[PDB]
RNA sequence: AGCUAAAUAUUGGCGAGAGACCGAUAGCGAACAAGUAGAGUGAUCGAAAGAUGAAAAGAACUUUGAAAAGAGAGUUAAAUA
RNA sequence: GCAGAUCUUGGUGGAAGUAGCAUUCAAAUGAGAACUUUGAAGACUGAAGUGGGGAAAGGUUCCAUGUGAACAGCAGUUGGACAUGGGUUAGUCGAUCCUAAGAGAUAGGGAAGCUCCGUAUGAAAGUUGCACGAUUUUUCGUGCCUAUCGAAAGGGAAUCCGGUUAAUAUUCCGGAACCAGAAGGUGGAAUCACGGCAACGUAAAUGAAGUUGGAGACGUCGGCGGGAGCCCUGGGAAGAGUUCUCUUUUCUUUUUAACAAACCACACCCUGAAAUCGGUUUAUCCGGAGCUAGGGUAUGGUGUUUGGAAGAGUUCAGCGGCUGAAUCCGGUGCGCUCUCGACGGCCCUUGAAAAUCCAACGGAAGGUUUUCACAUCUGGUCGUACUCCUCCAAGGUGCCUCUAGUUGAUAGAACAAUGUAGAUAAGGGAAGUCGGCAAAAU
RNA sequence: CCCACUGUCCCUAUCUACUAUCUA
RNA sequence: CAGAAGAAUCAUCGAAUCUUUGAACGCACUGCGCCUUUGGGUUCUACCAAAGGCAUGCCUGUUUGAGUGUCAUU
């Protein structure tokens, strides 16, 4: 037979790299990134990079060829192409002074449907279900943050509707689980179908970008996970059996209902099912509205979060007013008024809480994250020698790849955290 | 076909799964030749006094298909 | 060896443990090293002179 | 600067009907086998060769002979087919 | 309307049965044997074969079976004929790949035109030329470098042995290797490894862009050295001779492949400073640009010991496939053949190109690398029969002989004249003929 | 020109093979 | 001849198949490639196979560009 050339299989025709294939697509770096983002693909390290890169030592990422020869048929590709011709149609008729005619471009702009990359990223709703999560967290940090020059009002308007029907959801069916209180923001964990849904939403504030973000990347982000988003909600409310989408209460929205203005016309879940919270104007309404919906406590609030309020404040049959301010001038009887850990901790732990020790002015109990499980010995909050060295340094001694490494790790790590929480308690006694 | 003059190793190496086939031969020398055959090489060993071959025939695993003269 | 068979040796039985080893030889190795820092030398006088 | 049916031509192409034509050395080179067999490095050159009987009923069988065939025989209106 | 045209085509005569075209014996087969087959004898080519192979060319001529219609300057039981079947097996052999002189499409330009000139030419001459980037006003910016054909004798990754057919073998069978590429895995190694004054060594010991170097790759002749095979020959062994006697004698044979392991010698380094010149070639060459001498280093042409491997092959003995043995130790030479090394000339025109492989400088980048070891897998397409400018080539003294191959070329019988060729001849000796033309003389 | 030599010649004779001849 | 029993070496003919070539078109004249997709096997980063593709000139359009070509732009 032939010679068979150095380099011309296995891992160098396997394997492809970044630059190569982007001359391979006929695309540009900011538009392979953005399908990309938007089909599954992601870099892989070969176990011989040089060997991949064809003798060569420079780090250069790789990626599947057969992964880049899928995206040569992507219908995507070419809406990408069709938005060029049209931002030059658009630029010629305002270039020539035609205004009408660029306002009818407009019109007619070519918009593409994520139909089929959903479906073939996701072939079942359970494994969407899976990495929903990561959706979840990105249309809650963007329905609170601000309007920008690269990211649209249609884009923010649309993550605060898909936002609010997934919360809708949750709430109608109960389907939420625990509820966590961070620094970061509230960490909800929710199950759905039997899969586990975690994701956090932030405290509303006045914040500002940092500015380092490139915000095109989120903007493709946006766009893929609000399509994920839609289509997850289309399917949930049909399993409910609600229409969808539901109707929207422009003069409710006017008035900052927040998810009142949404009703959902048809087409321990009961921890706190007897009771009728109050909401003051000092706490997280769009977070204390959520839990308490969701397992079934009626919720009243203070006009100023938000119209639409069955209760008033005067209204006597307030089980418990929650208010975090350190005083209340106009006490009431019959609401006992307590802190809004009260209610987390009850959500975390399933059970109802003492109210006397949450009450206002009160020490705080400690807040006990319900997704840290208990370790092996990790401190929950709520004649020998000759023989162990001998077992202990024949490893390290005879043992070919010394494998048995790994416990400088796993031991060390472990054991330094749980000295330091198992000495923590006898310090805080010493304090006692 | 390397010669080989360790018997250890010509025990390690029979053991190893490569190994398929031993033959045992008796010049007149009164010398024992045992060659292994391996995947791309043929190994032999002599061995010059009876006890240390018997006890090397022993020593072989049971698995291997050992002949005698050709 | 034959050009072919060149490849199957090792780096190290190929090319002599020394700067330019295997391209140039030990003798011409120390006269290029020798006439590099006589040169470089001059260039040095010659720009003090003419500074 | 431009287009345009009919009357007109037609050794080719798809078919047809005829003739004071030739009748196998004739008529096409070729009635069969034909641009074939054959010749030449090649361009090219280029034949000869139609007829058993109505029906194959193409001669069973015997004998001589190594055989090819012969002689009796047989088929046919006739093997002077 | 044919007697003619050196008429055309066909058929057929005399000439005319005319001109003519190194074997022998016995046996077998056959209807039939000067021509077939076997055995014996006698001869012929005589290593430059009538030998054994290939290229080109032919196309089945190769093999087996059948026939004796057409071929057979004769015949056949016979042919390279006819009929029927069989026969060419490759990862390692060739092609395939590369280039040579040249050819040649493309760019352009001619030409009424069939077409011609032109081959990096005033071509926007890049198969995904290459790299960089948290994505760049989600409309791509920055930097770098800038045809094809033509060689079955040139260049080039890799296989040997034994056995096997009616016909095929580096191809098939048995055994034993090798090359290329591919990934992981296991063990080992470094955190971009050490040692030696040095030449350099080792199981490893990253190297981007960019920049170089080497192999490929290079005339011819002569002598010397080395090795292999062949030839010669001393024994040892075996068998077959010859043998009244002599002849420890005559003849014949006496194998180790690819590949894989360990070890085994001119260029350079270190000490050294030399002429009173030393070393030294078959051939006087070198030496303060560092001799002789001492110690090293590398290159291993080779050789040693094995493995392969005796289980194979060959030769003798037997037994009924099996069992025995041996297959040994030398010596060698201006020997022949082939190859390698070290020189010395002559060059002149100072002695192809490319594919391909390796290395150096360089310092981009950072569990990583790892040019160390081991296992695992695959190797397509085409030629392969046979016949024949070139290959292989014994001994002795132009002859003779061995190995090998034929005994065929239409035969028989008679030997007058004729013709050719070859001889001898008394006496004379060129008297022959235009003539010492040819012979003998020397 | 001399010497030697010989079938060139006086003067031809003999032998051998082949040819020539006949037979299939 | 044998053998078979809407037959047929039938006619007609509007549907199909149509090997290698040839204007002959991936490149060559036994071969050598590239691109897209699919498939296989003791078996998968390897190998193999299959299908559909890749000539030149020109015309209409499309997209992407180049120009120290002609300009506009507070």
């Amino acid at each position: 037979a032939r010679v068979k050339q150095k380099g011309k299989a296995g891992a160098a025709r396997i394997y492809i790299t970044r630059n190569q294939a982007l001359k391979k697509l006929q695309l540009t770096l900011a538009d392979f990134r953005r399908i990309c983002i938007l089909k599954g693909v992601y870099p892989r390290e070969p176990k011989n990079k040089k060997k991949a890169n064809k003798g060569s030592t420079a780090p250069v990422t790789f990626y599947y060829t057969k992964d880049i020869q899928y995206l040569l048929h992507e219908p995507i590709v070419q809406k990408f192409r069709e938005y060029k011709v049209f931002a030059r149609k658009l630029s010629k008729a305002l270039g020539k002074g035609e205004l009408e005619t660029a306002k009818r471009l407009e019109a007619r702009k070519p918009t593409y449907s994520l139909d089929h990359i959903i479906k073939e990223r996701y072939p079942t709703f359970h494994d969407a279900l899976k990495d929903i999560d990561d959706a979840l967290s990105m249309l809650f940090l963007f329905s609170t943050m601000p309007v920008t020059d690269k990211i649209g009002a249609a884009t923010v308007a649309n993550c605060e509707r898909l936002c609010a029907e997934f919360q809708h959801y949750v709430i109608r069916s109960n389907s939420l689980r625990k509820a966590f209180l961070s620094i970061k923001g509230i960490y909800y964990q929710a199950e759905i179908f039997g899969e586990q849904i975690t994701w956090i939403v932030p405290y509303k504030f006045a914040q500002s970008v940092p500015t380092d973000v490139d915000f095109r990347i989120m903007h493709t982000f946006l766009e893929f996970y609000q399509a994920l988003m839609g289509f997850v909600n289309f399917k949930l409310y049909n399993t409910l059996g609600l229409r969808y989408p539901p109707k929207i209460d422009v003069a409710k929205s006017e008035s900052a209902a927040g998810l009142a203005a949404y009703e959902l016309e048809e087409s321990n879940t009961s921890l706190f099912s007897n009771f009728t919270f109050f909401l003051s104007r000092e706490v997280p309404r769009f977070s204390l509205e959520f839990v308490i919906r969701a397992f079934g406590g009626k919720v009243g609030w203070d006009p100023i979060l938000g119209s639409g309020s069955p209760f008033s404040e005067s209204d006597p049959v307030i089980t418990h007013h929650i208010c975090d301010r350190p005083h209340i001038s106009q006490k009431y009887e019959g609401r006992i008024y307590i802190q809004p850990q009260w209610v987390y901790d009850s959500i975390n732990k399933g059970i109802l809480e003492r109210t006397d020790l949450y009450a206002c002015g009160a020490t705080l109990p400690p807040h006990l994250s319900p997704f840290v499980k208990v370790g092996e010995n990790d401190y929950d909050p709520e004649a020998e020698e000759k023989e162990e060295k001998e077992a202990k340094e024949l490893s390290k001694m005879m043992m070919s790849n010394k494998q048995r490494k790994l416990y400088s790790k796993l031991k060390n790590e472990n054991s330094k955290n749980e000295n330091y929480n198992n000495a923590l308690r006898n310090r805080k006694r010493d304090i006692e | 076909p390397r010669q080989i003059s360790d018997i250890k190793q010509f025990l390690e190496i029979a053991r190893r799964k490569d190994a398929t086939s031993a033959r045992i031969k008796k010049n007149t020398n009164k010398d024992v030749k045992f060659k292994l055959r391996c995947s791309k090489y043929l190994y032999t060993l002599v061995v010059a006094d009876a006890k240390k071959a018997e006890k090397l025939r022993q020593s072989l695993p049971p698995d291997l298909t050992v002949t005698e003269v050709g | 060896l034959r050009p072919r068979e060149f490849a199957r040796l090792s780096h190290n039985k190929k090319t002599v443990q020394r700067a330019y080893g295997g391209c140039l030889s030990a003798n011409a190795v120390k006269d290029r090293i020798v006439r590099a820092f006589l040169i470089e030398e001059q260039k040095i006088v010659k720009q003090k002179l003419k500074q």
